[PDB]
């Protein structure tokens, strides 16, 4: 069938794994997954022990392509620690500025990620799947529909998928325009039909998640890379890049560069050769002022020769280059940042709700010239305290950009208080 | 007093059917309605509520909650608009004055033949194609006000 309009994002591999296909801007449908090898790994782990999936994953060193970097491997074995059923899900709310990496996935090579859901669930002995995807990608959600009914078709979904005795589904859920239902206790109170209210941590989703039961939570991008650590093995995946943070990467580039799109890379790439070797280096060729890590970090040109790796001077995050170049107004761009977490607190929280709010209410005074001393005073306190007693990240980060623009460009900022 | 129609409500049945649980097809349902109505009508929560097997006041909650879901404006196509950080760089400006010169309307309005609306929106996850902007389900990246003109005359 036709699908609704998708620009055709820009999308370059130096590795030829997860944009094999999604290089390409259209959708791969299920002849063409098939013709490369695909659903072969699906084949080769069903005839494996859940244990042995999980060790090849475990000695993979995946990590969580997410933002928090979790070991993946480890991860599936505590949720196989705890008594079933379990559930997996497929995290597709992709909704952090910058962030449009596990789109292209999805819309180009939905096969990729279909693939992954079912060996991950076969894995830690889920029987029921989800996949949530966010609502404003109505497309993928189409796609992902007609993939699922593919998938099916050829006994790659069901009971005793391929004699195996092993049972799946996967259920597409869609979300409403909550950035919040990305964090994965949240997505779980909403795939629950409920608001997208942040859980209290711990328990974590793998001892207590869906209807109460362990639950795996994983990214797009981290399903996307089951296949090849079951095609290749570990050993031979745990060859592509740098040995500590191995495996192919996407990095979604925007702004201020030449090359706009999704890059797939070794996480021994720098922030440098990103935006100059593979981006085609900036607008007009002016010198880049700040690069934004989605809406986390924000790092100056003093920062861009650091590798794009889980590393502790290293880039981490989701891989989000946002650009900013010498003429971009350091506040102006603040300020925006701030109107997104004034947007998307789910306010359980008094620190985060109020503060998210204040943060962007003054940062605007600021901006239009209208905020007296006391405003000045406020939004710095304000911009310090956010973070306490809130219950998930969103509250623990929503100044940490913002805080660092302000440490980084401190003559732009003067100019804005005088 | 208000019911759905046969058409609607069978489509609403299917999304109930599909997951285990009823209550996890709440907002299926809810994207449901406002395709079919252009807005959520108020009167509509009652008859949902009843066949999620939920209070009504949940269903409320988790519409008002939502951003995607509007019980005020009804509108034809909904023009969502990216507000976020790289759009705002690379030309949210540009796409909003071309549209007020093309439909005579600002972000929150609908045009007076309830045809249009202006959603301003969160990041929509394209921003390498900033600046991005939605007419219902279908996504553009905004060149100029002559090519705007000629995406939007497709809409009728
Ligand atoms: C971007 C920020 O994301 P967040 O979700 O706030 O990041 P986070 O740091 O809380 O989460 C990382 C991922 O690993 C899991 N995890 C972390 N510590 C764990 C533990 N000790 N046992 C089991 N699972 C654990 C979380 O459930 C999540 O799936
Ligand atoms: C406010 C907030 C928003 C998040 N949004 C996403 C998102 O859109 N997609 C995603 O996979 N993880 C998101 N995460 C992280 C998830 O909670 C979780 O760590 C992740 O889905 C786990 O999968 P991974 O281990 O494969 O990264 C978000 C976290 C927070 C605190
Ligand atoms: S920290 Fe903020 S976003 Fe997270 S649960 Fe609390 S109020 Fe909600
Ligand atoms: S900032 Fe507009 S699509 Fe991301
Ligand atoms: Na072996
Ligand atoms: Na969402």
């Amino acid at each position: 069938r036709s699908y609704p309009a998708i620009p055709r994002i820009y999308a370059e591999t130096t590795l030829n794994m997860l944009l094999k296909r999604a290089k390409k801007p259209r959708v791969h449908s299920i002849d063409e997954y098939l013709k490369d090898g695909g659903y072969q790994a699906l084949e080769k782990a069903l005839n494996m022990s859940p244990e042995e999936i999980i060790d090849w994953v475990d000695k993979s060193t995946l990590r969580g392509r997410g933002g928090a970097g979790f070991p993946t491997g480890k991860k599936w074995k505590f949720a196989v620690q705890n008594p079933g059923p379990r559930y997996f899900i497929c995290n597709a709310d992709e909704s952090e500025p910058g962030t449009f990496k596990d789109r292209i996935i999805i819309e180009r090579d939905p096969h990729l990620l279909i693939e992954g859901i079912i060996i991950s669930s076969y894995a830690i002995g889920a029987n029921e799947a989800y996949i949530y995807i966010r609502g404003e990608y109505p497309a993928g959600y189409y796609i992902l529909r007609d993939a699922i009914e593919e998938a099916k078709k050829k006994g790659f979904l069901g009971k005793n998928i391929l004699g195996s005795g092993f049972d799946l589904e996967i259920y597409v859920a869609r979300g409403a325009g909550a950035y919040i239902c990305g964090e994965e206790t949240a997505l779980i109170e909403s795939l629950e039909g409920k608001r997208g209210h942040p859980r209290l941590k711990p328990p974590y989703p793998v001892q207590k998640g869906l209807w109460g039961k362990p639950t795996v939570v994983n990214n797009v991008e981290t399903i996307a890379n089951v296949r090849f650590i079951i095609s290749m093995g570990w050993e031979e995946y745990r060859y592509i890049g740098p040995s500590d943070y191995a495996g192919p990467k996407l990095f979604p580039v925007s702004g201020k560069v030449k090359k706009p799109g999704v890059y797939e890379l070794p996480m021994n790439t720098t922030l440098r050769e990103v935006i100059f070797k593979y981006a085609g280096g900036t607008l007009g060729n002016k010198k880049v002022k700040a690069v934004f890590s989605g809406a986390l970090d924000c790092f100056s040109s003093e920062e861009l020769d650091i590798p794009m790796d889980y590393s502790p001077l290293g880039f981490g995050g989701t891989g989000t280059v946002i650009v900013l170049t010498e003429e971009d107004d350091i506040v102006e761009a603040a300020l925006k940042i701030a109107e997104f977490y004034e947007h998307e607190t789910c306010g359980q929280c008094t620190p985060c709700r109020v503060g998210c709010y204040e943060q962007a209410n003054l940062l605007e005074k600021i901006y239009k010239g209208e905020a007296t001393e006391q405003d000045w005073e406020g939004f710095d306190f304000v911009n310090r305290n956010i973070q306490p007693t809130s219950i998930c990240g969103l509250g623990a980060v929503a100044g940490r950009l913002i805080r660092q623009t302000l440490e980084k460009f401190p003559e732009e900022w003067e100019k804005y208080r005088k | 007093e208000f019911e759905f129609p046969e058409e609607l409500k069978t489509k609403l049945q299917e999304h109930i059917n599909y997951f285990p649980k009823k209550r996890q097809a709440i907002l299926l349902c809810l994207h449901e309605i406002q395709n079919y109505y252009g807005y959520i009508p108020p009167e509509s929560l009652k008859p949902l509520a009843d066949m999620l097997e939920l209070p009504l006041n949940h269903v409320e909650g988790v519409v008002a909650f939502y951003d995607m879901f509007d019980r005020e404006d009804k509108a034809k196509y909904r023009i969502r608009v990216c507000v976020s950080i790289v759009c705002h760089l690379m030309g949210t400006n540009k796409l909003l004055k071309a549209l007020e010169n093309i439909l005579g309307i600002k972000p929150g309005e609908v045009t007076p033949d309830g045809k249009f609306k202006i959603v301003p929106v969160q990041c929509l996850g394209a921003c390498s194609e900033a600046p991005v902007f939605m007419v219902n389900d279908d996504e553009y990246k905004f060149e100029s006000e002559v090519q705007l003109n000629e995406i939007l005359s497709r809409y009728t």
